[PDB]
C-alpha cells in the first residue's frame, strides 16, 4: 500500500483551487461542452469507426448471401 | 335489414374483407403473378418435377404485412 | 488520535476507498471494477433469494422456477434481476478486460492474472447457472459444452462421465451444478479481494500510462461519488432489461422443459460465449476445436509477454489503436457468427474471423508496437 | 421444408412500452381456451385463482372452477374420489400419459399453453399468425393424412387441425366470435398466461424511469460539486531563477 | 426577506439532526404523493383495467 506523504518528490508548483460552494457545478455546460465532444469525436473517429463499418459491411452482405443461397437456390431446374 | 342478420350468424369476418383488399395492391398482384406463373409452370408439365413453396411465402409476407397494419382497428 | 486509521478493521476500509490515493486522472473506463463488485454481490443476493424457493431434482427443477415467477411474491423481479444481472456481469467483465488491454494495465502481472482467474470462474459459474431451470438450452447447453472434455486424449471419456454422474446428463448432474453454482461466487468473492490486494501494491494505472504519483487525489469524495453515479447507471441498465425487455438477451426455448430425445437445430450457449463458440466449430477438429477454444481465453495470460511498445497506454498510439478496434469489431463478428447456423457464408467468414483474432493478438499488435517505437526513434 | 416465413407486427394493445393488457380481452381468451384448446392443450401452470385479480371476480372464479371434476386426495380407505372445483388447483386437463396425447391426435404433441408466447419466436404474433394463417397447399407439395397446411410453421407440415372459425361463443354483453376476433383474444390471454406480472412490471418500469429521471441528474450534480474543486484548479510552475 | 434556500438552510439543513429529520419526514410524504401521481399517470394512459371492469360485477 502507498500513502500520501510517501508518494513522490515535487519541486516548485503552486495549485490554486476553489470551494465547491463558491463555484458552479456546470460552468458552461453546453457552451463549452458540445464543441469539446465534437473535438474528441473528431480526434478519434478514424481509429474507432473503420473496423466497425467493416464489420457492418460484412454483416449485411453475409446474411444477404445466406438467404440468396437457399431461397434463391431454385433458381433454375429445367427439364 | 333481415337478410343482413342471417349474413352475420352464418358468415362475416374482418380478416377476409381485409385480405382481399390487401391481395389487391402492387406487390401482391405481382407476388401472386409470380406465384401463378410458377403454379401454371409446375402443373403445366404436370408430372415428374420440383416444388413451389417459395413463391407463395413471398405473397403472404407482402399481404400479411399490410394486413397487420389496418386489421386490428376492426376487431372489437 | 483518528480511530479511522489505527483500528485493525477500519485500516482496511480506509485503504480500500477513503484515503487510498488515486489518479486525478481516471475516467469512466475505471468504473467497471465497482460495477463488477456490485454485480457480484447483487448476483449473490438475488441468487440466494431464488435458492429459498428453487429445488434441483429434474422432476421439479423447471416447476420451481415458474412457481417463483408466478406464485412467490415478487419472485419474478428477483428471478429476472438474477438472470439479467448475469448478462450485465458479462458486459462489465468484457468492458474491464477491454479497458485493460487498451491502457496497458496488464503490466501488473499478479493483478491481471488474478483477473484471468476471475474471468474463468465467473464463466464456469454462469455456465452452471443456466443449466439450473432445466430448459432445452439448459440440457444440451449442458451437453454440447461439457462433452468437450471428451476430446482430451486417453481420459476424456472418463472425466466427462465423472462430471456427469452417469452416462448422460441427468439426476446426478443438476444437483451437482446447483451446489457448484452456489459455492463458486463465494470463492470468486475471495479471489476478488486478493485481486484487489495485489492492485493496492501499485495503485491504479490511468488513461496516459504515465504515472500519476505526481498528482494523486484521495478516493474520499472523488471516486466514491463517481462510483455511486456509476452504479446508478448500472442500475438503470439492469432495470431497463428486467422491467421492459426481460427476455431480450434470453433464448426463448429454455422455456419448455428438457428432453434427451429432442435437440432443436439452432442451440447456442448464452450470448457471452458466442465468440468462443464460433472459434471452436470454425475448426474441423474435436481436439483442435476445443484446444482452440481454450487458447481463445487463456491467451489473455499471454498478452503481457507480447508487450513490445515503449509506451504503456495506447493513448498516444494510432497504429495499435487501430488494431484494438479491429479486435473489438472482430469479436463482435465472432459473436454474430456464433449466433448463426453452420452454413454457407457464415462458415468461411467465422473461420476468417478466428484466424484474424489469433493473428491480430499474436502478430499484428506486437508488430504495430515495434513500428511505433521505430517511428518515434525509440 | 427448409425455407420459412416470419410473422408481421400486429399492433397489440400491449405492444407499446407502458402498455397494460386488455383485461376484457384476456377474459374472452380464457373462454377460447376452455371451450376449444382445453381438450388437447395442457396448461399445467395457470389456475382459477390466478384469474381472480385479472379478469373474473371472487364468486365467478369459484363457479368456473366447479364446472369440472378433479381427482382429490385419498380417503381413509385409500379412495380418490371426485369433487366440484375449488380455486386452488390448476388446469391439468386433456391426457394423463404424454403418449396418450399421441394416441389421440395422430403422433403429435399439443404442447403446454402456459409456455407459448415466450417459447416461440415472435411470441403472440406467431401464434396469432399460426391460427389465422391457415392456408392451402400449392403445387409440388404432398401431405400424409391430415398433416394440415400452415406457412407460419417450421416445415409447413403441422399435425394440428385448424380449430379456429367453429364460431363458439359466450362473449358476454355482445362480441362477434369471428375468426380474427377469436384469435386476438386467445393470444391476449396466452400472453397473460405466460407473463402474468406483465402489467405490474411495466407499472414499476414507469416509476423506474420517473425515479431515475430525478436521481440521475441529481446524483450527477452531486459528483460535479465535489469534482468542481479539481475541475477549475489552477497550476503555476515557479522554478528558481 | 432572505431566500427560500437560505431560510431552508438555517432552519433545517445546518444541523445534521434536522437535516436528517427533514429527509425522513420528506420521504414519507414523497412516497405517498409520487405513488398517487404515478399510478394515476399509469391508469390515465391505460383503461383496460380491472378497475372499470368491476362496476359490472357487484352482485356475485
Ligand atoms: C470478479 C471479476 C472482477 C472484479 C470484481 C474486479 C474488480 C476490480 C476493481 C475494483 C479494480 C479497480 C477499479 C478499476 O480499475 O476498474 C480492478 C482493476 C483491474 N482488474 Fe479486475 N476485476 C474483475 C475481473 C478482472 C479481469 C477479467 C481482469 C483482466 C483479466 C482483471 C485484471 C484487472 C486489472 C489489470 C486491473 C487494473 C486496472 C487499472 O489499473 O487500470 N480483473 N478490478
Ligand atoms: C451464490 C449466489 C448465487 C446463488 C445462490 C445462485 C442460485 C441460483 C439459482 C437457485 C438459480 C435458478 C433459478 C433461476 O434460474 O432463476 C440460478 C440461475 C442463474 N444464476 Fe445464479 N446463483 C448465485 C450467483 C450467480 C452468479 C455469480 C452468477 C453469474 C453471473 C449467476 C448467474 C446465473 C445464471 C446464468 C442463472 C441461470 C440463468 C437463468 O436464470 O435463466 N448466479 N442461480
Ligand atoms: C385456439 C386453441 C388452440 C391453440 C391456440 C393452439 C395453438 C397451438 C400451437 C401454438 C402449437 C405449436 C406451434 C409450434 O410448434 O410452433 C400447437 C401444436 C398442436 N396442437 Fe394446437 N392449438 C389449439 C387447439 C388445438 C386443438 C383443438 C387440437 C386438436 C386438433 C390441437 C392439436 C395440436 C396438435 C396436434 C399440435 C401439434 C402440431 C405439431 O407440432 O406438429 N390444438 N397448437
Ligand atoms: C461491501 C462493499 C464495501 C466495499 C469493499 C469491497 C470493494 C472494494 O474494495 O471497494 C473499492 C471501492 C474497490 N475499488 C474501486 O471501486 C475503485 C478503485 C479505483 C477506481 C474506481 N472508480 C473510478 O475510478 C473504483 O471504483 C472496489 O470497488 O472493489 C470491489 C470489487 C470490492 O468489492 C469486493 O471486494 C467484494 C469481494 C465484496
Amino acid at each position: 500500500g502507498r500513502q500520501f506523504g510517501h508518494l513522490t518528490r515535487v519541486r516548485h508548483v503552486i495549485t490554486y483551487s476553489l470551494s465547491p460552494f463558491e463555484q458552479r457545478a456546470f460552468p458552461h455546460y453546453f457552451s463549452k461542452g458540445i464543441p469539446n465532444v465534437l473535438r474528441r469525436t473528431r480526434a478519434c473517429i478514424l481509429r474507432v469507426a473503420p473496423p466497425f463499418v467493416a464489420f457492418y459491411l460484412v454483416y449485411t452482405w453475409g446474411t444477404q448471401e445466406f438467404e440468396k443461397s437457399k431461397r434463391k437456390n431454385p433458381a433454375a431446374y429445367e427439364n | 335489414p333481415k337478410e343482413e342478420e342471417e349474413e352475420e350468424e352464418e358468415l362475416v369476418d374482418p380478416l377476409t374483407t381485409v385480405r382481399e383488399q390487401c391481395e389487391q395492391l402492387e406487390k401482391c398482384v405481382k407476388a401472386r403473378e409470380r406465384l401463378e406463373l410458377c403454379d401454371e409452370r409446375v402443373s403445366s408439365r404436370s408430372q415428374t418435377e420440383e416444388d413451389c413453396t417459395e413463391e407463395l411465402l413471398d405473397f403472404l409476407h407482402a399481404r400479411d404485412h399490410c394486413v397487420a397494419h389496418k386489421l386490428f382497428n376492426s376487431l372489437k | 488520535t483518528n480511530i479511522r486509521k489505527s483500528h485493525p478493521l477500519m485500516k482496511i476500509v480506509n485503504n480500500a476507498f477513503i484515503d487510498l490515493p488515486a489518479p486525478s486522472n481516471i475516467s469512466s473506463w475505471w468504473n467497471f471494477g465497482s460495477l463488477l463488485g456490485i454485480c457480484l454481490i447483487l448476483q449473490i443476493l438475488t441468487g440466494l433469494f431464488l435458492a429459498m424457493h428453487y429445488t434441483s431434482d429434474t422432476t421439479t427443477a423447471f416447476s420451481s422456477v415458474t412457481h417463483i415467477c408466478r406464485d412467490v411474491n415478487y419472485g419474478w423481479i428477483i428471478r429476472y434481476m438474477h438472470a439479467n444481472g448475469a448478462s450485465m456481469f458479462f458486459i462489465c467483465l468484457y468492458m474491464h478486460v477491454g479497458r485493460g488491454l487498451y491502457y496497458g494495465s496488464y503490466t501488473f502481472l499478479e493483478t491481471w492474472n488474478i483477473g484471468v482467474i476471475l474471468l474463468l470462474t465467473v464463466m464456469a459459474t454462469a455456465f452452471m447457472g443456466y443449466v439450473l431451470p432445466w430448459g432445452q438450452m439448459s440440457f444440451w447447453g449442458a451437453t454440447v459444452i461439457t462433452n468437450l472434455l471428451s476430446a482430451i486424449p486417453y481420459i476424456g471419456t472418463n472425466l466427462v462421465e465423472w462430471i456427469w454422474g452417469g452416462f448422460s446428463v441427468d439426476k446426478a448432474t443438476l444437483t451437482r451444478f446447483f451446489a457448484f453454482h452456489f459455492i463458486l461466487p463465494f470463492i470468486i468473492m475471495a479471489i476478488a479481494m486478493v485481486h484487489l490486494l495485489f492492485l493496492h501494491e501499485t495503485g491504479s494505472n490511468n488513461p496516459t500510462g504515465i504515472s500519476s504519483d505526481v498528482d494523486k487525489i484521495p478516493f474520499h469524495p472523488y471516486y466514491t461519488i463517481k462510483d455511486i453515479l456509476g452504479a446508478l447507471l448500472l442500475i438503470l441498465a439492469l432495470m431497463l432489461l428486467v422491467l421492459f425487455a426481460p427476455d431480450l438477451l434470453g433464448d426463448p426455448d429454455n422455456y419448455t422443459p428438457a428432453n434427451p430425445l429432442n435437440t432443436p437445430p439452432h442451440i447456442k450457449p448464452e450470448w457471452y460465449f458466442l465468440f468462443a463458440y464460433a472459434i471452436l466449430r470454425s475448426i474441423p477438429n474435436k481436439l483442435g476445436g476445443v484446444l482452440a477454444l481454450a487458447f481463445s481465453i487463456l491467451i489473455l495470460a499471454l498478452i503481457p509477454l507480447l508487450h513490445t511498445s515503449k509506451q504503456r497506454s495506447m493513448m498516444f498510439r494510432p497504429l495499435s489503436q487501430c488494431l484494438f478496434w479491429a479486435l473489438v469489431a472482430d469479436l463482435l463478428t465472432l459473436t454474430w457468427i456464433g449466433g448463426q447456423p453452420v452454413e454457407h457464408p457464415y462458415i468461411t467468414i467465422g473461420q476468417l474471423a478466428s484466424v484474424l483474432y489469433f493473428l491480430l493478438i499474436l502478430v499484428l499488435m506486437p508488430t504495430a508496437g515495434t513500428i511505433e517505437n521505430k517511428l518515434l526513434k525509440w | 421444408s427448409d425455407l420459412e416465413l416470419h410473422p408481421p407486427s400486429y399492433p397489440w394493445s400491449h405492444r407499446g412500452l407502458l402498455s397494460s393488457l386488455d383485461h376484457t380481452s384476456i377474459r374472452r381468451g380464457f373462454q377460447v381456451y376452455k371451450q376449444v384448446c382445453s381438450s388437447c392443450h395442457s396448461m399445467d401452470y395457470v389456475a382459477y385463482r390466478h384469474l381472480v385479480g385479472v379478469c373474473y371476480t371472487e364468486d365467478e372464479a369459484k363457479a368456473l372452477a366447479e364446472e369440472v371434476e378433479v381427482q382429490d386426495g385419498p380417503n381413509e380407505d385409500g379412495e380418490m374420489f371426485m369433487r366440484p372445483g375449488k380455486l386452488s388447483d390448476y388446469f391439468p386437463k386433456p391426457y394423463p400419459n404424454p403418449e396418450a396425447a399421441r394416441a389421440a391426435n395422430n403422433g403429435a404433441l399439443p404442447p403446454d399453453l402456459s409456455y407459448i408466447v415466450r417459447a416461440r419466436h415472435g411470441g403472440e404474433d406467431y401464434v396469432f399468425s399460426l391460427l389465422t394463417g391457415y392456408c392451402e397447399p400449392p403445387t409440388g407439395v404432398s401431405l400424409r393424412e391430415g398433416l394440415y397446411f400452415n406457412p407460419y410453421f417450421p416445415g409447413q407440415a403441422i399435425g394440428m387441425a385448424p380449430p379456429i372459425y367453429n364460431e363458439v361463443l359466450e362473449f358476454d354483453d355482445g362480441t362477434p366470435a369471428t375468426m380474427s376476433q377469436v384469435a386476438k383474444d386467445v393470444c391476449t390471454f396466452l400472453r397473460w398466461a405466460a407473463e402474468p406480472e406483465h402489467d405490474h412490471r411495466k407499472r414499476m418500469g414507469l416509476k423506474m424511469l420517473l425515479m431515475m429521471g430525478l436521481l440521475l441528474p441529481l446524483v450527477y450534480a452531486m459528483k460535479r460539486h465535489k469534482w468542481s474543486v479539481l475541475k477549475s484548479r489552477k497550476l503555476a510552475y515557479r522554478p528558481p531563477k | 426577506a432572505p431566500t427560500l434556500t437560505a431560510r431552508l438552510y438555517s432552519l433545517l439543513f445546518r444541523r445534521t439532526s434536522t437535516f436528517a429529520l427533514t429527509i425522513v419526514v420528506g420521504a414519507l410524504f414523497f412516497e405517498r404523493a409520487f405513488d398517487q401521481g404515478a399510478d394515476a399517470i399509469y391508469e390515465h394512459i391505460n383503461e383496460g383495467k380491472l378497475w372499470k371492469h368491476i362496476k359490472h360485477k357487484y352482485e356475485n
